């Protein structure tokens, strides 16, 4: 919403004027890897125990 | 109508004119900054005369 | 195209009033309404 | 299947509402207001030095 | 129009005297052109000043052509501080009638047109001089619209003698008198190309068919009375006929499926009929009185209803 003032002629008189707006919303996404091996996994689970 | 969507856009057309009652109120007492600025630059002469 | 009755009750509050249509193409539907058109209703 | 949009929010200003006499400049002026001006025409002030 | 009228608004400026302010509460309604159809003007912009060139004055032809790109407009109120007016053009009032005054030496019937003419007679151009703004305001003449048909043709006239009396009117059983001018050489060269492109037109092969009943005319006069009072006393024709024994060609092209007078009068009627608005503008304005009189007299109002 925007402001007003006033004038003197020959001036032509401004109105209120307004704004009306809406924007998108961007997206992005990440990525991060971990990798372990083979030897690894039996540890955890418990088959060379 | 007779409906809530009836009664619901009068709402809509009384705070369209609050946003633009306060705009043209708000207009005179920044113009009266403004038609003060506008006399004394002709009540002025510059310094170098 | 947007929904007029969601700003009818603001979320947030803005601080800085720009000449909004100098920049134009930030956004993606933009109006400037001269004090009341006739498509807010 | 689920999926939707959404509408996050939705922002506005604030009219400043600024009284003249709150600015600096009001000591450039005498300021003293009239029920009527339409009807009075070239009005004059005196001066004795 | 629009639904409750149009009134534009010439504003007055801070500084005017008395005497000076005074001159206009007897200007309630006359005939003010404008430049557009805004609603904040000055009388700078109305006022002479403004009508000029670049520094060459129109003098009374030119100041014809120069109307019929403005927008007449009448006065309705003058109130101190501006000029409020309506233009014809648009529409008038809620009620379509605006009062005028007449500057004419002519009264005025009902029902007659009125196409405005430049204040032209001798001891009648009064210009309301302002000096305490340095404006002058050139008022047209009202006129019952033959008059203004009359006066152009004696003003175009005049100057085609010059590029190589006629100055005296009468109407109503008073002689009055155009003041006499040294014409501008420029607008009388778009007279003349505005007439003859007016009068190449209006002429076709049907044309040499309406030619060979100049022999009938000039026996038709000889018979009955309404004829001799049609030609003239100086007219062309009746020296035509004297001398010229025109004959019509004998085949025409494909004669047969078109009626070549049908062709010859259809563009008489939009071109040569047009001719007494393409010189003047446009008889905007007749004068239809409710409950005053049948005759409307020169220094009183009228009321007044659009007519084309």
């Amino acid at each position: 919403h925007q402001p007003l003032i006033a004038r003197d002629g020959p001036h032509p008189i401004e109105q209120p004027t307004h704004n009306y707006m809406t924007k998108i919303i961007d997206r992005r996404a990440l990525n991060a890897a971990f990798s372990l091996a083979t030897e690894a996994i039996a540890l955890l689970t418990g088959e060379a125990l | 109508d007779g409906t809530g969507i009836g009664a619901h856009r009068q709402l809509r057309a009384i705070q369209q004119l609050a946003r633009n009652v306060q705009a043209v109120l708000g207009a005179f007492e920044r113009g009266t900054a403004d038609q003060m600025l506008h006399v004394l630059l002709e009540k002025a002469p510059p310094l170098a005369l | 195209g947007y929904r007029y009755a969601a700003a009818m009750v603001p979320t947030g509050s803005l601080l800085s009033t720009i000449e909004v249509a100098s920049h134009r193409r930030l956004f993606d539907f933009f109006s400037r309404v001269r004090s009341d058109a006739n498509s807010l209703y | 299947d689920v999926e939707f949009d959404a509408l996050l929010g939705s922002y506005c200003n604030t009219l400043s509402l600024v009284r003249f006499l709150e600015l600096g400049l009001s000591v450039a002026c005498v300021c003293t207001k009239f029920p009527e001006l339409a009807y009075m025409n070239e009005g004059r002030v005196q001066f004795e030095v | 129009m629009l639904a409750d009228g149009f009134e534009t608004d010439i504003a007055i400026p801070s500084g005017i005297s008395r005497p000076d302010a005074a001159a206009l509460q007897r200007c309630e309604g006359r005939v003010v052109f404008l430049p557009t159809i805004r609603r904040q003007l000055t009388l700078a912009d109305v006022a002479h000043e403004s009508f000029v060139s670049g520094g060459v004055s129109p003098d009374t032809l030119g100041l014809l052509l120069a109307y019929r790109r403005r927008f007449p407009a009448v006065i309705t109120r003058v109130l101190p501080t501006r000029i409020v007016a309506c233009p014809l053009d648009v529409g008038l009032t809620h009620a379509g009638t605006v009062n005028l005054r007449n500057t004419s030496p002519v009264d005025l019937c009902n029902g007659d047109p009125i196409s405005l003419v430049p204040p032209v007679f001798e001891g009648q151009a009064t210009d309301v001089r302002l000096d305490s703004l340095d404006l002058t305001l050139r008022f047209p003449v009202p006129l019952p619209s033959p008059l203004a048909r009359e006066i152009v043709a004696r003003l175009v006239a005049r100057g085609i003698r010059d590029l190589n009396d006629l100055n005296v009117l009468y109407y109503n059983g008073s002689r009055l008198s155009l003041l006499a001018d040294v014409q501008q050489l420029g607008p009388v060269n778009a007279e003349l190309r505005s007439l003859v492109l007016n009068m190449v037109y209006s002429i076709t092969e049907g044309t040499t068919i309406i030619l060979t009943l100049i022999p009938r005319l000039f026996a038709l006069s000889a018979q009955d009375g309404y004829v001799n009072a049609l030609l003239q006393m100086q007219s062309v024709t009746r020296e035509a006929a004297q001398l010229i024994h025109p004959e019509a060609p004998a085949l025409m092209q494909d004669g047969e499926r078109r009626l070549p007078l049908y062709e010859a009068l259809v563009a008489w009627l939009t071109h040569a009929g047009q001719l007494g608005d393409t010189l003047a503008l446009a008889p905007v304005v007749r004068v239809c009185t409710f409950d005053g009189a049948a005759v409307v007299r020169s220094g009183d109002m009228a009321p007044v209803i659009r007519y084309p």
